[PDB]
């Protein structure tokens, strides 16, 4: 035969990607620590 | 995570609330800068009350 079959395509992500804990968005908790800081010590202040 | 985010959300929103709140001081400043008046005129009234 000849030019009688077609193809279809699947993808893979990246490794980088790699899980969704994975800081800058996921640090939010220490983050969040330091925000909770900042909370307590503005509350102060605003006092 | 997502969670943490809110909660990192909420609180900014605090604490940026009750900065505001402290910066409404002014109305300190303000008060003090007319009490400082008074103590001019009571100053005044002081200096003549002395000739």
């Amino acid at each position: 035969d000849v030019g009688g079959q077609q193809i279809f395509s699947q993808a893979l992500l990246n490794a980088n990607r790699r899980g969704e804990a994975k800081t800058a968005l996921a640090e939010v908790q220490a983050r969040h620590q330091e925000l909770l800081k900042l909370e307590k010590s503005m509350a102060e202040l605003t006092q | 995570i997502k969670f943490t985010k809110q909660s990192s959300v909420a609180s900014t929103r605090n604490t940026l609330k009750m900065a505001q709140d402290a910066e409404r001081g002014m109305n300190t400043l303000g008060m003090l800068g007319h009490q400082s008046e008074q103590l001019n005129n009571v100053e005044g009234n002081l200096d003549l009350m002395k000739v």
